[PDB]
């Protein structure tokens, strides 16, 4: 499917759902 | 019980719910409050998408938990 | 044993802990070193948020592991 894999936040390492573009824990953007 | 539902656009919706509410019920409450049809809603907590037939308690969602709402 | 806690601002805190220490205990040690109340702390390890009532051993946190600290006020 289009969304791909869960992503580990660069800032805190939390493993995020691929539909989110900001970290669920620390709110930092996935991409920068 | 108060929970927060954060949208992709940075809005924090505040809902009154019960731990025994189903995910389906939570989507219905979001519909009532915000006007978003339930079939357009995806709810996420602790990195995972929540399923309609489960309850908030099944996911250990409690007072002042933050869910994330993504639209189809 | 020693473990490390990394902050969002990139800094590394060194703690001395035991495997039988609870996550709650670890947050108290962070308060000691950094002045941050435990109710403002979330700890992340292996991509997951750690629960206060579990021990380091419960999460297989062994010597020289790195946890990540996120400041976010706990619910009431
Ligand atoms: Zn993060």
């Amino acid at each position: 499917d289009d969304e791909g894999a869960q992503w580990n936040c660069t800032a805190c390492t939390f493993l995020n759902h691929p539909a989110l573009i900001r970290c669920e824990q620390c709110e930092m953007p996935r991409h920068f | 019980m108060q929970i927060f539902v954060k949208t992709l656009t940075g809005k924090t919706i505040t809902l009154e719910v019960e731990p025994s509410d189903t995910i389906e019920n939570v989507k219905a409450k979001i519909q009532d409050k915000e006007g978003i049809p339930p079939d357009q809603q995806r709810l996420i907590f602790a990195g995972k998408q929540l399923e309609d037939g489960r309850t908030l308690s099944d996911y250990n969602i409690q007072k002042e938990s933050t869910l994330h709402l993504v639209l189809r």
